[PDB]
């Protein structure tokens, strides 16, 4: 009986307009937001054949089915269907075999050229979380024609629209290098999202506090610190960066100086995120190289040790002390006696509360330069801060001994 | 004055 209702009065939601997909809303939904391409759609459904036989159902599990809409993960009719729905909506869909399983069917469950009936409940729908942290939520307007995505260093031609609490502060066609958005007053989020974008892609991006302009805000755009930004990006075109192996040593050494200088500029400016990117290019290009001239090898090693020591500096200032120790380890690999490498290692280790580990680093610094006043002060700092850590640990333990004895004693009545 | 440990290369 509810199958004849949609067959009589049904909304032909097809692009081609051939009565292939007909809808009838059973229960309306709140909000005027409809799901877009690539969104993670949560639904509840019941499937009945042409005669009325219940073939497959989610309600006969009570657990919802989650899939990505407009990604060809479901029948043609469903990708067209669910796209027109509001949240909490219940609608009855009548699907022609042309928009279902065709003449082929899905035997033994679905017959050949079968007109299927569905009851779909749009439970919830979320946009694509690009880095699974909630920092970049993408909603796709248009699919790209792309075969390759731009890479960190690619020059891109894009159209950019930016809103902060509904207010548009940016609306322009801009050309820049992926990784170097700051140069064109573009937040790091765009560069990061562009690497997951295709040529001719049109998408909405919700830039959370971490992928926006951050703690400083963007005073010229009247954007406050850690404000949430919504951008509309269209990747008009791009030209990918040469891969590490696509460049000869001559190019790599020319580019090493440019990106090192560019990295130092970023560093002095306090744009440490962008400094890490520039120096990281030197590491990517020269770390594994072999079969170089005496002059080429000595030069490559100079840039490589500089990049590692500078990256340690960046990571310390970025409060990312593990990466800082990692870089110091690489640098000390190349130059086992490097003062800066040893010192910066002690700095990050003292900060990760690895006092005795850090003590040694500052001690090994004095072994190199004994006239370094700062290593001596940090050795006595390691001593003082390690004594504080044990007293604090002793107190927490003595109080948790109290808790698991004054509360655990009440476990009688 | 041992601010060298803050200087970049």
């Amino acid at each position: 009986s509810p199958t004849a209702t949609v067959a009589e009065q049904g909304e032909d939601i097809t692009s081609k307009k051939d009565r292939g997909v007909l809808k009838i809303v059973k229960r309306v939904g709140n909000g005027e937001e409809t799901p877009m391409i690539g969104d993670k759609v949560y639904v509840h459904y019941k499937g009945k054949l042409s005669n009325g036989k219940k073939f497959d159902s989610s309600h006969d599990r009570n657990e919802p089915f989650v899939f990505s809409l407009g990604k060809g993960q479901v029948i043609k009719a469903w990708d067209i269907g669910v796209a027109t729905m509001k949240k909490g909506e219940i609608c009855h869909l009548l699907c022609k075999p042309e928009y279902a399983y065709g003449s082929a069917g899905s035997l033994p469950k679905i017959p050949s050229n079968a007109t299927l009936f569905f009851e779909i409940e749009l439970l919830d729908f979320k946009g694509e979380d690009l880095f699974e942290d909630g920092g970049i939520i993408r909603r796709t307007k248009r699919k790209g024609e792309g075969y390759s995505n731009p890479n960190e260093g690619a020059t891109v031609e894009i159209h950019l629209e930016g809103r902060c609490g509904g207010r548009m502060f940016d609306c322009r066609d801009v050309a820049f290098t992926v990784g170097e958005g700051e140069d064109h007053d573009i937040p790091i989020g765009i560069d990061k999202a562009l690497e997951k974008m295709q040529r001719e892609e049109q998408c909405i991006l919700y830039l959370g506090p971490r992928y926006g302009f951050g703690e400083a805000g963007k005073p010229k755009f009247g954007i406050e610190p850690n404000a949430e930004l919504i951008y509309e990006v269209t990747l008009k075109s791009f030209e990918k960066a040469k891969e590490s192996w696509e460049m000869d040593t001559k190019e790599k050494l020319e580019q090493a100086a440019i990106v090192k200088e560019k990295g130092t500029v970023y560093f002095k400016g306090g744009k440490y995120m962008q400094a890490v990117i520039q120096y990281g290019k030197i590491v990517s290009w020269l770390e594994m190289e072999y079969g170089l001239s005496e002059k080429e090898s000595k030069a490559s090693e100079s840039f490589l040790l500089a990049a590692f020591l500078n990256l340690a500096m960046c990571y310390l200032k970025l409060r990312e002390y593990t990466k800082a120790v990692e870089c110091c380890d690489k640098a000390l690999g190349l130059d086992s006696a490097n003062e800066k490498g040893l010192y910066r290692r002690g700095e990050a280790q003292l900060l990760m509360n690895e006092f005795e580990s850090a003590k040694g680093d500052f001690e090994k610094v004095l072994e190199v330069n004994p006239q370094n006043k700062a290593a001596r002060l940090q050795i006595s700092m390691c001593q003082k801060k390690a004594k504080e850590h044990n007293e604090r640990d002793r107190r927490i333990y003595a109080n948790m001994f109290k808790k698991f004895a004054e509360q655990d004693a009440k476990e009688e009545a | 004055d041992t601010s060298r440990m803050e200087e970049v290369d």
